[PDB]
C-alpha cells in the first residue's frame, strides 16, 4: 500500500525538466539531498525512458513515480517504463482502470467535491490536490469533516513560507515544483534538505 | 591507559595549555585509534590551538568512527569555515541538518556560509528556518 510509503517521506519532488540529461541532474542532487519520492512529470521530453534509467535509485532507496497524466495515452507510458505510480490532475477514470488492469497506483489531483466524491466512488482515498496554490488550506479542514477518509496531497503553492499551514490542517505529504526543483545539481541539493527540515520539524 | 591519557588531556585543557594537551590526546590515540572522543577532542584542540589545517583532520575521523554527531559535523563546518572552503563547510552544515533539523545554530551558521557564498536564495530559506528554531 502506497498509504505506507507516502506517509513516511512527506515530500515528492514534482520534477519538470525541458531536456533529459537535465532531468537526471535534477533527480540527482534531489534524492542525494534528502528528498526520497521523485515524481517524473510529462511535460518531460520522453519520460518513459528516463524512468528505466534511474532504475538503480530504486535498489538505494528511492520511489521513482510518474507525474501529471492527462488521457489513455500516457499510460502506453505505462508500467515498461518503470514507473512505482503514476498521478494526474483529477483526470481520468479509465487510467485508474487502465490501471486496475495493470496493478499500479494512481492518485488524481482533486480540485472540487465533485472530483472527491466521484473519484472516491473509484476506490481513491488518496488524493492530489490541484492546483493547490488555488483552493488554499481552507479545503483541507473543510472536506476533513464530511469525507473523514480522503487524504490531501497539495500540489502547487506550497513554499517554505506556509508548508506547514498545510500540514497541521491535515495532510498526508506536499508536491513542491520550482521552489524545489529550479537550480543547478547543488542548488537542487541545498533546496532539497532545506524544505526536509522545515518539513521534519513542524510544531 | 586507553582512556586514562583523554581524561588527562582534559584536565590540561581545563588549564589553559592546550598545547600541552595536544600530546595527551595522541598518546590516547596511539593506545586506540577507535576511541571516538579523542579524535573529536583534539580537533577542538586543535580549533582552540589554531592549527586550523590539521584541526579538521580530527574532526574528519570522528566523523568517521561516529558518523552522525551534529556537533561534530556542526564543529567541522566551523573548521573548515575558517579553513576557506565554504562550499565543503556549507555541505558540512547541510549533513549536519541531515542528522538534526532542530539546529538553530548549524541554520544560522549556515545562512552565514551561504550569504557570503552566493546564493541569497539559499541562504534566506535557512535564515528563515532558524527563526523557527528560536523564539
Amino acid at each position: 500500500k502506497m498509504e505506507e510509503l507516502f506517509k513516511k517521506h512527506k515530500i515528492v519532488a514534482v520534477l519538470r525538466a525541458n531536456s533529459v540529461e537535465e532531468a537526471k541532474e535534477k533527480a540527482l542532487a534531489v534524492f542525494r539531498g534528502g528528498v526520497h519520492l521523485i515524481e517524473i512529470t510529462f511535460t518531460v521530453p520522453d519520460a518513459d525512458t528516463v524512468i528505466k534509467e534511474l532504475s538503480f535509485l530504486k535498489e538505494k532507496g528511492a520511489i521513482i513515480g510518474a507525474g501529471t497524466v492527462t488521457d489513455k495515452r500516457q499510460c502506453k507510458k505505462a508500467v515498461e517504463s518503470g514507473a512505482e505510480f503514476i498521478v494526474s490532475p483529477h483526470l481520468d477514470p479509465e487510467i485508474s482502470e487502465f490501471c486496475k488492469m495493470e496493478g499500479v497506483f494512481y492518485m488524481p489531483g482533486v480540485m472540487t467535491p465533485t472530483e472527491l466524491v466521484k473519484a472516491m466512488k473509484l476506490g481513491h482515498t488518496i488524493l492530489k490536490l490541484f492546483p493547490g496554490e488555488v483552493v488554499g488550506p481552507q479545503f483541507v479542514k473543510a472536506m476533513k469533516g464530511p469525507f473523514p477518509n480522503v487524504k490531501f496531497v497539495p500540489t502547487g503553492g506550497v513554499n517554505d513560507q506556509n508548508v506547514c499551514e498545510w500540514f497541521k490542517a491535515g495532510v498526508l505529504a506536499v508536491g513542491v515544483g520550482s521552489a524545489l526543483v529550479k537550480g543547478t545539481p547543488e542548488q537542487v541539493e541545498m533546496l532539497a534538505v532545506l524544505f526536509v527540515a522545515k518539513i521534519a520539524g513542524c510544531t | 591507559s586507553a582512556l586514562a591519557y583523554v581524561m588527562l588531556g582534559l584536565l590540561l585543557s581545563l588549564l589553559n595549555r592546550l598545547s600541552l594537551a595536544a600530546e595527551a590526546y595522541k598518546k590516547a590515540i596511539e593506545l586506540d585509534p577507535n576511541d571516538a572522543l579523542a579524535w573529536l577532542l583534539l580537533g577542538s584542540v586543535l580549533e582552540k590551538l589554531k592549527r586550523l589545517d590539521e584541526a579538521a583532520e580530527a574532526y574528519k575521523k570522528a566523523i568517521e568512527l561516529k558518523p552522525n554527531d551534529a556537533s561534530a559535523w556542526k564543529e567541522l563546518g566551523k573548521v573548515l569555515e575558517k579553513l576557506g572552503r565554504l562550499d565543503e563547510a556549507a555541505k558540512a552544515y547541510a549533513e549536519a541538518i541531515k542528522l538534526d533539523p532542530s539546529d538553530a545554530e548549524a541554520a544560522k551558521e549556515l545562512g552565514k556560509v551561504l550569504e557570503k557564498l552566493g546564493q541569497l536564495e539559499l541562504a534566506e530559506r535557512a535564515y528563515q528556518l532558524a527563526i523557527e528554531l528560536d523564539p
